[PDB]
């Protein structure tokens, strides 16, 4: 059966269909409730790299789709524009009322290419892409999502503190070369011509701080070729979740354009 | 079941958001021409982690995925908005699907005040015996 | 509440169409490939203002509309079908979602008849008791 | 809540959700019936150049439909056919299984231009577009509806009066510029080449004895030209709602053809 | 009404197919990226012709048509998932949509035990009268 | 009412609407099930000649489609890709998430032509197309289908015997001229230029030994043209119901080529 919670004796268990437990009051279809949680909130890492391995590409299993109505806010959430070398989309357009996940307060953005190898693109530990109260088991083109997983509850009747500052989004954007395999490279983009070469270990606060100070000190490219940064082990970057957590940086110049930035 | 986390981690608050399913109208606000946008329609609030409930949540989330995901797969529908409909069904099912045998442990009356309407009226023609 | 028609005019009479959700069908009429086209379905009446309850409903839909808008801007569901059957279970679970204490305002169970079968019973042993 | 209606005491009254009446009896889910009333049967003003001015365009509000089982049979119902002056289409197409209102005596049938400033038209005091058995938020292309709006019901298990000569419809049809604005311009078809300039007091019957009038008396275009006639306000016409209610017109002519019609 | 097979032939047996809707998941074999192709999700079974039921069953499905087919032409949705939903909502209203009143042939409620509790308290003061 | 059958009395029945039953007992959702039942289990003639007599061509009925949980295992089932004679698709292509049944264990696959008069082909005598877990009243294109009825049941919770060697499955391809109509006639396909003329006698173990025993005769054609084989009457075949129950052949030869086959 699908797990239902109930809260007995000041504590949250599975109801147990055996059972029957007359005390408890079931007096409104209000007092049943669909949560969906975000997989950020159980220390997953967040990265792009780290995330993108959980999902891959299935064909055979017809996509599946279940509402849930209320969520978490995200810090991170994610948006793929994947094509095949030849061109064609690695990813079907998001049916009629499936749009992005509300809360977000990074959206990673990915563009780029994979062999793509399946029908859908499921995620690999049976977690869900959770939309605008929607989950469903696969990804959609161009619209964001987080990777979560839906509880349904009998809240108590009394407890009424159980779903009744501004809300700010940024899009960091990425391009990808072999996505969805195990030799697959990213870029961050800090212009349509100037990139650095991401690390797992970058979050989107040190992003977002390299980009600013590329702009400011004038590292951007002046040609109309491509220049890629790279950031050596050195440098320092913010192993600590998100909810409990300059002129310094030298750069160095070495068709195209590899580059150092150093400490 | 007892819901025990065994997570890496467990963000120990809920920023929440969700819908006002019947929000208190401001005007003409409810009219779908006037009203807000798409994104312009979740409320939010917090909960924090009082009787350890968002961190049962949390695991309660993650243990309900493969029933889940095995009730999606053997379902035709292609998306499913039935599932609490269908807990509400089984509630009633399970108490009133049958007889109810009044003091039997699966029927849920309570005659205790019925008792004390005619255990009062023991004396009603007992002690009122001339 | 009470329903008070403020419309600036009331057609007292309805002449409603619907569908025979269960036609006492004719021969073969019942099977799709024989039966009537999409504009076939339909029948017919006509209801007068008896009760007032025509000027009523008109008024019943108006006031309606504000809750039944806030309802579709915050479903998912593109067309929703199940606002009859979900009054139906909350109908159910208003009056048969806890137990049911007998006497009490919110249990509706009558034991006026179960008096009258153990008040017919006082005699039954009092009576004689020879 | 979303009221529900029962009748007590000889009245219909909306159900209190906070008490509890043990009398009310719901034996079956047949007792529970959604109606859908005309905005007609309240009075509104039903000629075009009104009715049109209730609905409006507007971007960012996803479209919803509910059904009903019960409808009234109306007397007006509108079909629109608008572009914007770039020929793309302003309406959506009608989705599967969304067809036209069932019951109509008369159906204008709008076709024009406009600027159609919003990817859908809505209704601007919230009502909803009736179609069959489906009420909307939205207008959709060239589909017949009816304005008006939807209430549900206990009915007592007793009263079996409570849903359960023939039915004609007659298409009037009109062209419009500057549809969904202030300076919205319509004229009454009476041939491709035969116009009639409307105003707000012409009764779908007026235009169809006009129409009938111009035929017989031999008033349509002899050319490849457009005629438009126009009615000066000294000329009679069916302010009375429909459920409670000739060799005499003088034809006079003033590229193009402007004209006026005396009495 | 009591079922009359009234086919030409009858298969008294019944090889079925089904999905396991709460299958005990091997493994990762519950996660839709591992498991099953839509075409390895069914389970099968053999059911042979005790009490008639097999020759019953196929009667019950052809007598089902006509009210199916009306109940269809009246519906519009494109799909119906919701007819057993819809039964076991009128079960329940059948025996709890009103008042239930003891002892009465359409209330579900058994005091036989009920009556035992009290009539075994007869003696607890008629025969304690000391 | 839809009925719903009940076992009393060692005895499947429709349950009374009117009567109220109190020792009847549903505990859970789980005890209801719709369950899909083969026509082919009542004895009708499942040869593609009388199966496709049963089927024709309406238009103004709009589809309808309802799920069932449980199946039978089909030894015949039909997958039709029938054109009009100008190549236009007579069938529309399978909605989403409708598949084909999962148990054939012949699938007569049948292209070819008619004149298709009308929007929908509907099942003659009321029955459904049964597809994967949804039964339609319409034949979709390419899309493998059983013809069946559908049963709704409460389960006693005690018999737990309802619905708890391999599966293999093979497709015989035939083309149609004037399908749908009282002149059709088909062709049961050995190879692409080699056919042999259809009867309702054909089994399909019949069909596919003969296939095979033209095969390893090498009587199939063995030019750029079309070799029709044709079966005079005192060939034998295997009127008995599935369930229940060479070097012999000689050919001889009579743009085109006909021939027939002795014994
Ligand atoms: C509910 O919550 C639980 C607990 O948090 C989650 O449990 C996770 O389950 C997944 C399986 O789906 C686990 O993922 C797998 O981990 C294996 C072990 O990883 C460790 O291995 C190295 C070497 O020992 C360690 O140094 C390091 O700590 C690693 O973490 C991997 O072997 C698996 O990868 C291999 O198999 C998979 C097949 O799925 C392939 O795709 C890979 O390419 C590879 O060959 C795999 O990554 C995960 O570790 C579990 N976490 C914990 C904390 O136990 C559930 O996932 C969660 N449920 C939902 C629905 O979200
Ligand atoms: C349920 O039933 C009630 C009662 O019948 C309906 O009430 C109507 O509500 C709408 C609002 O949605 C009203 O429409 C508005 O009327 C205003 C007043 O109109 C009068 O103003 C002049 C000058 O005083 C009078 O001479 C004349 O009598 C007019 O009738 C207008 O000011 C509004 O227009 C302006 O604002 C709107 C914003 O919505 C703009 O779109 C316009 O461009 C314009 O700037 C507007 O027209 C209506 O008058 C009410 N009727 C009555 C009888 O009170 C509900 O609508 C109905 N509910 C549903 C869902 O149908
Ligand atoms: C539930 O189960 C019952 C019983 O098995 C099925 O009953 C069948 O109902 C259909 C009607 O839909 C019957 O089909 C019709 O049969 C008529 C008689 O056929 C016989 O006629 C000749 C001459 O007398 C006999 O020699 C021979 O035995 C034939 O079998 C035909 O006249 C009908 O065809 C004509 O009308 C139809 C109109 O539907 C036209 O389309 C045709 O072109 C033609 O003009 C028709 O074929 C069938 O015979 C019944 N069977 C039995 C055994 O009685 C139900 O169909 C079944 N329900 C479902 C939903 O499956
Ligand atoms: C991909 O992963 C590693 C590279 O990190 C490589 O050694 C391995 O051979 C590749 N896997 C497969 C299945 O080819
Ligand atoms: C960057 O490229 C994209 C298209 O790939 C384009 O939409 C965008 O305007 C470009 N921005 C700049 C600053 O050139
Ligand atoms: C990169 O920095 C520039 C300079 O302020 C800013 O305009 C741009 O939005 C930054 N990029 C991101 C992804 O924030
Ligand atoms: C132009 O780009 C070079 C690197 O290619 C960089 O060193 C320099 O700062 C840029 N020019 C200016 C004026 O900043
Ligand atoms: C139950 O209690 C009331 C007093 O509260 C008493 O008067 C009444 O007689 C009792 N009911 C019956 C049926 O005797
Ligand atoms: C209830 O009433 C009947 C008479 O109608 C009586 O014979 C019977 O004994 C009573 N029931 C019980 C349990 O005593
Ligand atoms: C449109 O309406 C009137 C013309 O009747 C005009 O005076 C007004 O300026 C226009 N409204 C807007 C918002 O431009
Ligand atoms: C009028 O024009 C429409 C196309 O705009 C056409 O369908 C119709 O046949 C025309 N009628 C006449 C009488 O010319
Ligand atoms: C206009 O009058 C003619 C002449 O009888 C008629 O054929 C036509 O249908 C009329 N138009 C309408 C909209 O009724
Ligand atoms: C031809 O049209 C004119 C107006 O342009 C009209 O006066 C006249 O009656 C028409 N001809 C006939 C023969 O009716
Ligand atoms: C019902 O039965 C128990 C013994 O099983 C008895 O002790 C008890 O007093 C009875 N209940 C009441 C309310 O008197
Ligand atoms: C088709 O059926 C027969 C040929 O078997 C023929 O005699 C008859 O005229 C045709 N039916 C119709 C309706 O034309
Ligand atoms: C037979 O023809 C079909 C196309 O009509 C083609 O797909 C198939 O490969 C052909 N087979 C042979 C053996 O020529
Ligand atoms: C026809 O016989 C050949 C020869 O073995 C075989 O390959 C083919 O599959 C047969 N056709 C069918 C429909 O079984
Ligand atoms: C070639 O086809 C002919 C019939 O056209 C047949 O008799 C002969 O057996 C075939 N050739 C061989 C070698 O089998």
């Amino acid at each position: 059966s699908i797990p239902l919670g109930v809260i007995h004796n000041s504590a949250l268990q599975v109801s147990d269909v055996d059972k029957l437990v007359c005390r408890d009051k079931l007096s409104s279809t209000n007092q049943l409730r669909s949560v969906g949680l975000n997989l950020e909130g159980n220390g997953v890492a967040t990265d792009v790299p780290s995330a993108t391995k959980r999902w891959g590409f299935r064909s055979g299993v017809p996509p599946k789709v279940v509402n849930y109505e209320a969520g978490e806010w995200a810090e991170n959430c994610y948006n793929l524009e994947i094509k095949k070398p030849d061109g064609s989309e690695c990813l079907p357009a998001a049916p009629d009322g499936i749009r992005g996940f509300p809360r977000c307060r990074y959206v990673h953005k990915v563009s780029g290419t994979g062999p793509c190898a399946g029908d859908f693109a499921f995620h690999k530990e049976g977690a869900f892409f959770l939309y605008d109260r929607l989950a469903s088991t696969v990804i959609y083109r161009g619209t964001t999502f987080a990777e979560g997983v839906v509880a349904f509850l009998i809240l108590p009747q009394a407890k009424k503190d159980f779903f009744s500052s501004g809300y700010y989004s940024t899009t960091i954007r990425y391009q990808a070369t072999g996505f969805g395999t195990n030799e697959t490279e990213y870029l961050f983009e800090v212009d349509n011509l100037t990139y650095v070469q991401l690390e797992s270990r970058f979050t989107p606060q040190f992003l977002l701080q390299l980009n600013e100070t590329i702009y400011t000190s004038g590292k951007r490219s002046n040609t109309t070729g491509k220049l890629i940064w790279k950031v050596n082990p050195e440098i320092d970057t913010t192993e600590w979740a998100f909810w409990e957590t300059s002129e310094e940086l030298s750069f160095t110049v070495v068709x195209x354009x590899x580059x150092x930035x150093x400490x | 079941e007892a819901i025990v986390n065994a997570q890496p981690k467990c963000n120990p608050n809920l920023h929440y958001w969700t819908t006002q399913d019947e929000g208190a109208a401001i005007g003409l606000a409810w009219i779908p021409y006037f009203g807000p946008a798409a994104e312009g329609i979740y409320i939010e609030g917090l909960m924090h982690n009082q009787d350890g409930l968002i961190c049962g949540l949390r695991q309660l989330a993650n243990e309900t995925t493969q029933a889940l995901q095995l009730f999606l797969r053997a379902t035709t529908e292609l998306r499913t908005f039935s599932i609490l409909n269908r807990k509400a069904i089984d509630f009633l099912l399970q108490r009133w699907g049958g007889t109810c045998h009044i003091l039997g442990p699966d029927c849920c009356i309570e005659p205790h005040d019925w008792t004390k309407n005619i255990t009062d009226k023991i004396d009603q023609i007992i002690h009122d015996f001339v």
